[PDB]
RNA sequence: UAGUCGGGUGAUUAGCCAGACUCUAACUUAUUGAACGUAUU
């Protein structure tokens, strides 16, 4: 019975249990609100602990073609690397993609899989109806025919990457004949060139290219189009890209960060803002190792030891 | 969290200032406060700082303008982009390239902002679905995208106004949220310590109607300060409820004899010197009680005469002058010079029933009366555009057919230029 | 039922609980859409009832004999 | 036919206007540069120009039945301010369509524009002087030939 | 000139000092899920 029975094998569990389980599994996600930064609140529907192994046995029996312009959700890649993909550039046109996540259908799926130019793993016409419940949520409880991906799952991801891997081999192609580079964090296209003035004719391409592959599934958010060139902040994905074509955290950012190291030297930081100091000096030293030696300098050696790690 | 909420409004966060404000006050004996002392007070000082400038004109710290707006199968445009100015901005092209249609979708974001300040929740115009929709859009929807800045605290504020042509089974909705936050930020704020409050205004061709003295019992209100937000994106400034304020004030000021002395007679000493100063005919206003029915007489031109007895054009003027100026006092009651408050203004055809010698100074006398508003303006004149500078323009190619993405400035300085090469370039 | 109205300008928002009222409306008019019921009469009578005769009568016939017009300004005053 | 030459021949935009029945109601629509929107969706430069056009062209039409031509007939039309809501490129074309439109109607009009002054001559012109407190008793042609002037030179002289 | 970048000082998210950039043109975002960094391990 094919995915079924690699599921089970995988899992452990009769092909039985898992058929009666993947019934109402689309149904099997516990929806919560998480803060939004300045305000209001994100709507992620978490699936269950059966259906959340369900789906990563699958993601890992089947590998889905992804493409290398993909920065998200890939082992060894993330943020610092589409960072890096336009630090040395001049000008660049961040976009964005309009419900991504829930505009995926199982139909958009499915479509994909058939014009795929890479390849597919073949799936049999009787666990094309699983597959549907092991991926996709349904979140209305009358209505059975709305199924859409659901960030917060565990392969949701994947299946999203792969939705994408035309668009992202169209773009490509068709990008680095113009000179210019492109990436993608699974929601927010990036592109940047040193030419100037070929950018504003990406977003039509964009729009063209998106009508013709998911047609009106999927849109770009025209609310979302920034341009920007090195006469304006110019960051990518959470990195701030200085006017010296290097990776950055920012002005402001650092000096928070130096204003938490400073209140730390005297003793006025409580033990989560020190853990939250700790945290954030992690990833500073992740994106910009030359700020951990510019504090190791500033504030001193031995405190920013007795801070971070120490073993 | 709490924590993330106070890191970002120690580094200057309205939303989140305010976000926790709300919640601490929410605890009315438990954590937080009334006026929190920290974050109300950070709110409102947000709100309220300023400086006066070396001019003698007083400067907030945090201004508010519309910084660009989308239009998507909106009317002609199939995708249109703008750039607004902070200042002043000016939209020129021939007859039928969609000036009127950017102010009408400028005026219908706006209205959201004014109708949530009026009320909690309130819900604000919308796009028809008759004639908003581009009528060869494949999609059968239009969306109106803005972003408007206020201060680097709130560095973006995105508002859509969307809607699916009729006989559509998909509906599009409108992202709203942002602009109700906002406005829900100013009106709590008032509510606790009154605060100066935005103007919103559009003056559209909908004005220059005639105008006779029949508001009675209009029912209303007129000294109620939330009067100012009474139909002032309809096009035609109330100029009725100007004259009832009016007649308010001069009642107030005659009956009469911190400080003992009366705030009225100010609000109308600002009103008059504004009135006087923008509309070049006219040099002083007053309200005649002999004769015994209310009147308002200005003086034009050195003789006195009755304010239905003004011109086309000397009347539209006083009346968009007028309505502006009540607004603004009437929204700006902590300010030494209420016109120096902030808000954006629409104008459609400021050179509507203008002679030549009035259009040469009517931008710089608005200018300099409201030298905190944003205007947004369009003209069909090179003499208008002889006294405005070339970055405020925004041109329609002579051959567009909607399907521009960006709207530009001309390649030739307007500004002291002369009307015959303007109107060549 | 509550009828609510707050002032303009007030930072919380008073709205209406005419929810119960519309249940029981909801259950009348279904009820008697599926079978005929006798249904209740709201009228009010102000001083504006003292009103001269007109007449002469609008001939607006079709109107007056359908059984819903019973509820046709029958809370105006006169 | 008539009113549609009439209508179409003043208007620079429009090119055709003709009934459609839309969802069984009947609604006029017009053509715009090519494109088919309705009356309600006109500017207020077109569809003030077109109200006035239209109106004149009917009033004639049904004032006039013994003409083969009913605009050529006899009548005075009184404007104020004949440039409003019109670019300056209609302004330069606002008398001519008006004239060769209406041949026998006497025009008398008021204008704040010097474009449209440059296509009427300048014995049709009666100008208040600026210095006029209303004790002066007649009303006189400039002493500059408007027609086929520069725009400069009517907006200073 | 703005605006932007950010090396330094600064009981330090502020203020200041030096330097630099300018396609019509950033607006810093989201968890418990995915991947990344870090710590236990
Ligand atoms: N739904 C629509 N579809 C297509 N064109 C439209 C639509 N609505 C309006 N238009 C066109 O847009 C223009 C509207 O004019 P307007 O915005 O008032 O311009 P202006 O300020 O230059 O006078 C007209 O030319 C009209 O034909």
């Amino acid at each position: 019975m094919s995915v079924i029975r690699g599921l089970a094998a995988v899992l452990r569990q009769s092909d039985s249990d898992i058929s009666a389980f993947l019934v109402t599994a689309p149904r099997k996600y516990k929806v919560y609100k998480i803060p939004k930064r300045t305000t209001g609140f994100r709507v992620i529907a978490q699936p269950a602990k059966g259906l959340k192994d369900i789906q990563r046995a699958f993601v890992q029996l089947y590998s889905l073609p992804v493409h290398d312009a993909s920065m998200a959700y890939m082992k060894g890649k993330g943020i610092r690397d589409n960072a890096a993909a336009h630090a040395g550039n001049q000008y660049l046109l961040k976009a964005d993609l309009e419900d991504f996540f829930n505009s995926i259908t199982p139909a958009i799926f499915w479509r994909c899989i058939e014009m795929s130019s890479a390849q597919t793993p073949q799936f049999e016409p009787q666990d094309k109806l699983f597959i549907e419940k092991i991926l996709f949520w349904q979140p209305i409880k009358r209505r059975k025919t709305k199924l859409i991906l659901s960030v917060g799952a565990p392969s949701s991801p994947v299946i999203s990457n792969f939705c994408m891997y035309e668009f992202d081999n169209r773009i490509h192609a068709a990008c680095k004949k113009v000179e210019i580079t492109y990436t993608r964090y699974a929601d927010d296209l990036t592109f940047s060139s040193n030419i100037p003035d070929v950018l504003k004719a990406v977003p039509s391409t964009l729009e063209v290219l998106l009508k013709d592959l998911f047609g009106s599934a999927l849109r770009l958010n025209h609310s979302k189009t920034v341009f920007s060139s090195k006469a304006h902040n110019r960051h990518v994905t959470g990195i701030t890209i200085n006017n010296e074509e290097t990776l950055s955290l920012g002005r402001d950012r650092k000096r928070f960060i130096k204003h938490l190291i400073n209140q730390y030297k005297y003793g006025l930081l409580d033990n989560e803002d020190k853990a939250y100091l700790i945290g954030l000096l992690a990833f500073a030293s992740h994106i910009e190792p030359s700020f951990i030696t510019r504090m190791n300098e500033k504030y001193s050696l031995e405190l920013m030891e007795r801070l971070r790690g120490q073993r | 969290m709490t924590k993330q909420y106070e890191r970002k409004a120690k580094g200057g966060n309205l939303l989140s200032a305010f976000e926790l404000y709300q919640r601490n006050s929410d605890k009315a004996p438990g954590l937080g406060e009334m006026l929190v002392g920290e974050w109300f007070e950070m709110c409102r000082d947000y709100i309220q700082d300023g400086h006066v400038d070396e001019s003698g004109i007083f400067r907030p710290d945090n201004a508010f303008y519309l910084r660009r707006l989308t239009l998507k199968d909106f009317r002609r445009f199939s995708l249109l982009e703008i750039k607004l100015e902070e200042d002043l901005t000016v939209i020129i092209g021939n007859n039928g390239k969609g000036k009127t249609s950017i102010l009408y979708a400028i005026a219908k974001t706006l209205s959201w902002f004014v109708a949530n300040i009026l009320k909690e929740g309130g819900s604000g115009q919308r796009l028809s679905e008759m004639t908003d929709i581009k009528n060869d859009a494949e999609d059968r929807y239009s969306d109106v995208s803005s972003t408007f800045f206020f201060g680097k605290g709130l560095k973006s504020v995105p508002i859509r106004l969307s809607r699916s042509a009729l006989g559509t089974a998909e509906r599009r909705d409108s992202e709203v949220k942002p602009a109700k936050d906002l406005a829900d930020i100013w009106r709590v704020i008032n509510e606790v310590n009154t605060i100066n409050l935005p103007t919103f205004a559009l003056y559209n061709v909908e004005r220059s109607q005639p105008f006779n003295r029949n508001i009675k019992d209009n029912t209303g209100r007129r000294e109620e300060r939330f009067d100012a937000y009474s139909q002032t994106l309809g096009g035609a400034g109330r100029f009725d409820h100007f004259v009832e304020w009016y007649i308010y004030l001069h009642k107030r000021t005659v009956s009469d004899i911190s400080s003992r002395v009366l705030t009225e007679s100010v609000q109308k000493s600002i009103v008059e010197k504004a009135i006087c100063s923008v509309v070049p005919s006219i040099s002083n206003i007053w309200v005649e009680m002999i004769t015994g029915s209310d009147l308002v007489k200005v003086t034009n031109d050195g003789h006195d005469v009755t304010i239905d007895q003004l011109s086309d054009g000397q009347r539209v003027f006083l009346s968009l002058v007028a309505d502006l100026a009540r607004r603004m006092v009437m929204l700006n009651p902590l300010l030494e010079n209420p016109l120096e408050g902030r808000g954006i203004v629409l104008i459609d055809q400021i050179e509507l029933h203008l002679h030549p010698k009035w259009q040469q100074e009517v931008i710089l006398n608005l200018r300099s009366a409201f030298p905190n508003i944003q205007f947004i303006i369009t003209t069909h004149s090179p003499i208008v555009l002889s006294t405005i500078e070339k970055r405020c323009i925004r041109e329609f190619e002579p051959n567009d057919d909607g399907d521009q993405s960006f709207l530009d400035s001309p390649d030739m300085q307007t500004k002291g230029s002369e009307n015959a090469q303007i109107l060549e370039q």
